[PDB]
Protein backbone atom coordinates (compact mmCIF):
# COMPACT_ATOMS: atom_id res chain seq x y z
CA UNK A 1 0.00 0.00 0.00
CA UNK A 2 0.99 3.69 -0.60
CA UNK A 3 3.93 2.63 -2.59
CA UNK A 4 3.72 1.66 -5.80
CA UNK A 5 3.81 -2.45 -4.97
CA UNK A 6 0.52 -2.85 -6.00
CA UNK A 7 -0.86 -3.93 -9.35
CA UNK A 8 -2.70 -1.75 -11.73
CA UNK A 9 -6.59 -3.17 -12.47
CA UNK A 10 -7.51 -0.20 -15.22
CA UNK A 11 -5.97 2.82 -16.77
CA UNK A 12 -8.46 5.51 -17.72
CA UNK A 13 -7.39 8.81 -19.00
CA UNK A 14 -8.64 11.52 -19.88
CA UNK A 15 -10.27 12.34 -16.81
CA UNK A 16 -10.94 14.95 -15.44
CA UNK A 17 -11.86 14.83 -11.68
CA UNK A 18 -12.67 18.64 -10.79
CA UNK A 19 -12.51 20.07 -14.05
CA UNK A 20 -8.93 18.98 -14.36
CA UNK A 21 -8.30 16.41 -16.68
CA UNK A 22 -5.86 12.91 -15.73
CA UNK A 23 -6.24 9.83 -15.63
CA UNK A 24 -7.82 7.56 -13.39
CA UNK A 25 -6.30 4.60 -12.19
CA UNK A 26 -7.57 1.39 -10.74
CA UNK A 27 -5.71 -0.92 -8.46
CA UNK A 28 -6.23 -3.86 -6.29
CA UNK A 29 -8.03 -2.70 -3.12
CA UNK A 30 -7.98 0.81 -4.17
CA UNK A 31 -9.32 3.58 -6.33
CA UNK A 32 -6.29 6.34 -7.42
CA UNK A 33 -6.47 9.61 -9.48
CA UNK A 34 -3.43 11.65 -10.84
CA UNK A 35 -3.34 14.63 -13.22
CA UNK A 36 -2.35 14.08 -17.04
CA UNK A 37 1.39 13.37 -17.34
CA UNK A 38 1.86 12.85 -13.84
CA UNK A 39 3.41 10.00 -11.79
CA UNK A 40 2.18 11.04 -8.51
CA UNK A 41 -1.62 10.40 -7.41
CA UNK A 42 -3.56 13.33 -6.20
CA UNK A 43 -6.25 11.52 -5.10
CA UNK A 44 -6.90 7.39 -3.42
CA UNK A 45 -9.71 5.80 -1.78
CA UNK A 46 -10.12 2.35 -0.91
CA UNK A 47 -13.14 0.19 -2.00
CA UNK A 48 -13.58 -0.22 1.69
CA UNK A 49 -14.04 3.57 1.96
CA UNK A 50 -16.78 3.28 -0.73
CA UNK A 51 -20.26 3.68 0.60
CA UNK A 52 -22.46 3.66 -2.56
CA UNK A 53 -21.72 4.20 -6.13
CA UNK A 54 -23.24 6.48 -8.90
CA UNK A 55 -22.97 6.68 -12.74
CA UNK A 56 -23.98 9.49 -15.14
CA UNK A 57 -25.13 8.72 -18.19
CA UNK A 58 -24.63 9.82 -21.81
CA UNK A 59 -26.30 12.73 -23.03
CA UNK A 60 -24.48 15.47 -21.10
CA UNK A 61 -21.26 17.40 -22.29
CA UNK A 62 -19.70 15.66 -19.75
CA UNK A 63 -20.01 11.51 -18.85
CA UNK A 64 -19.55 10.69 -15.24
CA UNK A 65 -18.61 8.28 -12.62
CA UNK A 66 -18.73 8.81 -8.80
CA UNK A 67 -18.11 6.96 -5.11
CA UNK A 68 -20.31 8.19 -2.39
CA UNK A 69 -18.01 7.27 0.78
CA UNK A 70 -19.60 6.51 4.23
CA UNK A 71 -17.97 9.69 5.54
CA UNK A 72 -20.44 11.37 3.30
CA UNK A 73 -17.94 12.80 0.64
CA UNK A 74 -18.29 12.23 -2.84
CA UNK A 75 -15.60 11.86 -5.48
CA UNK A 76 -17.35 12.54 -8.94
CA UNK A 77 -15.12 11.04 -12.29
CA UNK A 78 -15.55 12.88 -15.51
CA UNK A 79 -14.42 10.74 -18.60
CA UNK A 80 -13.54 13.34 -20.80
CA UNK A 81 -11.80 11.17 -23.17
CA UNK A 82 -14.07 10.86 -26.51
CA UNK A 83 -12.09 7.97 -27.64
CA UNK A 84 -13.06 5.64 -24.38
CA UNK A 85 -14.79 7.93 -22.09
CA UNK A 86 -17.98 5.96 -22.58
CA UNK A 87 -16.15 2.31 -22.66
CA UNK A 88 -14.28 2.82 -20.04
CA UNK A 89 -16.93 4.42 -17.59
CA UNK A 90 -18.41 0.99 -17.54
CA UNK A 91 -14.88 -0.63 -17.59
CA UNK A 92 -14.58 0.78 -14.22
CA UNK A 93 -18.45 0.29 -13.24
CA UNK A 94 -18.09 -2.83 -13.56
CA UNK A 95 -14.19 -3.31 -11.74
CA UNK A 96 -15.94 -1.37 -8.94
CA UNK A 97 -19.16 -3.07 -8.78
CA UNK A 98 -17.57 -6.55 -8.25
CA UNK A 99 -14.77 -5.12 -6.17
CA UNK A 100 -16.61 -3.44 -4.15
CA UNK A 101 -18.88 -6.46 -2.59
CA UNK A 102 -15.14 -7.81 -1.57
CA UNK A 103 -13.78 -4.64 0.48
CA UNK A 104 -17.28 -3.32 1.62
CA UNK A 105 -18.43 -5.66 4.64
CA UNK A 106 -18.24 -3.57 8.01
CA UNK A 107 -22.34 -2.39 8.40
CA UNK A 108 -20.90 1.17 7.41
CA UNK B 1 -20.82 25.02 -4.55
CA UNK B 2 -17.68 27.46 -3.87
CA UNK B 3 -16.23 27.37 -7.34
CA UNK B 4 -17.01 25.36 -10.49
CA UNK B 5 -16.95 21.73 -8.39
CA UNK B 6 -18.76 18.78 -9.75
CA UNK B 7 -22.40 19.37 -8.84
CA UNK B 8 -21.99 22.15 -11.44
CA UNK B 9 -24.61 20.27 -13.36
CA UNK B 10 -23.98 17.10 -11.75
CA UNK B 11 -26.84 14.49 -9.93
CA UNK B 12 -28.38 12.96 -12.55
CA UNK B 13 -26.78 9.48 -11.95
CA UNK B 14 -28.61 5.67 -11.54
CA UNK B 15 -26.88 5.25 -8.23
CA UNK B 16 -25.57 1.78 -9.26
CA UNK B 17 -25.83 0.78 -5.18
CA UNK B 18 -28.01 3.50 -2.91
CA UNK B 19 -29.31 0.40 -0.77
CA UNK B 20 -26.72 -1.86 0.66
CA UNK B 21 -24.33 -0.62 3.11
CA UNK B 22 -23.33 -4.26 4.77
Amino acid sequence: MATSSEEVLLIVKKVRQKKQDGALYLMAERIAWAPEGKDRFTISHMYADIKCQKISPEGKAKIQLQLVLHAGDTTNFHFSNESTAVKERDAVKDLLQQLLPKFKRKAN
Amino acid sequence: DDLMLSPDDIEQWFTEDPGPDE
